[PDB]
């Protein structure tokens, strides 16, 4: 929803398009 | 007096018509300010059109913008469909390019043939 | 390990949408009851 | 003329078909009394908050933000009038770039209520850095029986 | 030549006292994160939670 | 045979078909052009300047 | 990825809402013109109650 | 590629059989549906 300090990965998300975005990220 | 068996089919209709409304009345309102714990919201947006399958939309907008002005010239003005069109136009185009198309319009520079 | 780590994480999120479908599923049925309620309240309006 | 609609009654009591047929004008009637559409319309900017106060976020909040029902298909029409600018929320995953003359679609559906922040990501001037993105993100029945309200003329 | 008045030590405190909340104009307000800051998913927002 | 035709019906026939200043026609983005007002090579702009 | 790709169409529903997002400089501009019905809730219980109000 | 086109156009059959079957259990519940409120009738119907 926002950015935090000393984060490391994205953010964390509100559709399920941008959470199936981020699972081919780590399979990639 | 005339019973059932002698009333003809317009005098039984209005007494029907007397019948159902002299009691939703009672249970709706004469204006319907009663029915709002029964009433479900629904909003109405412009459709997905077949024609127009790409992901950039100006065409959609400009043909239906069109198509109201040509049911206009057609179909008189209070045709459900030209209503459904104006929705349609207003629905997806952008408030800055609907008031271009009718400067355009009033200045005579606008190619459609109505 | 990141695949374990990231399974973790999706299990977490799985089970958070869970609990709100949970969650969502009491006040829609508690509106539905107080819509019978007053559709039963409307009944003996109209027999009484 | 009083007996006769005591008539249609005990034809009410008798005939189903009838009962049916005064049934269906009596939800056509009942229809009669449901309001008519109203036009929803508003057009608001959104502007940068030069000063924030404690629980609020530096550079990213705004003014106005944009209020999205949950669990409903939405489309998100994008577009600039001067240069190309970019409307990126990165906790909904959308990034399309606003383009002079271009319409550009997006279809999107969001889980869970919440505040999602987010920036502008095409350079387009000295003030890029300020033009942050908020959306506020309600129920579906919250949405459609109090804040469409406010826009009702 | 500008150092910003939210990383002051008083805003920083008065921040630190809210927490990671958002408020909403229509809404009561909302936990920002509900994955890494491990809310569960009956918990909406602090207002909406009422402990018990 | 040809080219030798047509450097004599050259510049003797004419056109009067104004053009209305449709928002595609004329383009202006800054004032006038690097060398006056008109185009180069234009005798007779043929877009409507009055409009009416 | 080519499956995520052809997945951003989502127009397999009824459309609920439309935003029109208009970038400047140096701000947003958000607009909408939809049309809010409203629609009788079950209204077969309520033709039920209505038929039952007539009958006696 | 030739087995590819073949699996594809075996989906496209597949999707169309499923959204026939969606379409026609709409239709026969509004049968028994209709066929309640027949019964519901005569039910009524021996009880006035
Ligand atoms: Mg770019």
């Amino acid at each position: 929803d926002s950015p935090q300090p000393w984060q490391l990965l994205f953010q964390d998300t509100a559709t399920s398009t941008a959470q199936a975005m981020i699972d081919l990220h780590h399979d990639i | 007096k005339p019973t059932l068996e002698s009333l003809s089919a317009d005098e039984l209709e209005e007494l029907k018509n007397e019948v159902v409304s002299e009691v939703v009345d009672k249970i709706a309102g004469e204006d319907g300010t009663k029915l709002a714990d029964f009433l479900e919201p629904e909003l109405i947006t412009a459709p997905y059109d077949p024609r127009f399958p790409n992901r950039n939309q100006a065409r959609h907008c400009f043909v239906r913008f069109n198509e109201y002005y040509k049911c206009l010239y057609e179909r008189g003005e209070e045709h459900p469909r030209c209503q459904f069109y104006q929705k349609a136009y207003q629905s997806l185009c952008p408030s800055e390019w609907v008031e271009s198309w009718q400067e355009l319009r009033e200045k005579g520079l606008w190619t459609g043939k109505y | 390990a990141w695949k374990t780590w990231h399974w973790n994480e999706k299990r977490y999120i799985a089970q958070y949408y869970a609990d709100m479908a949970r969650r969502e599923a009491r006040e829609d049925a508690a509106r539905k009851s107080a819509l019978a309620d007053k559709y039963k309240q409307l009944e003996e309006e109209l027999l009484s | 003329m009083s007996e006769s609609k005591d008539q249609l009654k005990e034809k009410l009591k008798a005939d189903p078909s009838f009962r049916a047929e005064l049934k269906d004008r009596i939800k056509n009637a009942l229809l009669s009394k449901v309001p008519a559409s109203v036009p929803i319309s508003y057009n608001f900017d959104s502007y940068m908050l030069t000063e924030v106060q404690p629980g609020q976020l530096r550079v990213l909040e705004v003014d106005e933000r944009l209020v999205l029902p949950t669990n409903t298909l939405i489309r998100l029409l994008v577009t600039a009038s001067d240069v190309l600018h970019s409307w990126a929320v990165p906790a909904l995953g959308v990034k399309m770039d606003a383009v002079p003359g271009r319409l550009n679609q997006v279809w999107m559906s969001i889980n869970r209520e919440g505040v999602f922040y987010g920036q502008c990501s095409e350079l387009c001037g000295a003030n890029h850095s300020f033009m942050p993105i908020v959306v506020e993100a309600i129920s579906p029945r919250q949405f459609l029986t109090e804040y469409v309200k406010k826009w009702i003329s | 030549t500008y150092r910003p008045e939210s990383l002051s030590k008083e805003f920083l405190e008065e921040q630190a006292k809210i927490g990671e909340v958002a408020q909403r104009m229509n809404a009561p307000p909302v936990y920002l994160n509900p994955f890494t800051n491990r809310i569960p998913g009956s918990i909406l927002g602090p207002e909406d939670a009422k402990p018990e | 045979a040809f080219m030798l035709y047509d450097f004599a019906v050259g510049l003797e026939e004419e056109h009067h078909v104004t053009i209305p200043p449709y928002p595609w026609m004329r383009i202006r983005r800054l004032p006038g052009m690097p060398w006056g007002q008109d185009g180069l090579f234009e005798g007779h702009p043929r877009v409507a300047t009055t409009w009416p | 990825s080519l499956t995520l790709i052809y997945s951003l169409d989502q127009h397999t529903e009824r459309p609920g809402l439309t935003v029109k997002i208009i970038g400047r400089q140096w701000y947003w501009s958000y607009e909408m013109h939809d049309h809010l019905q409203h629609k009788l809730l079950d209204p077969d219980r309520l033709v039920g109650i209505a038929e039952k109000a007539l009958v006696k």
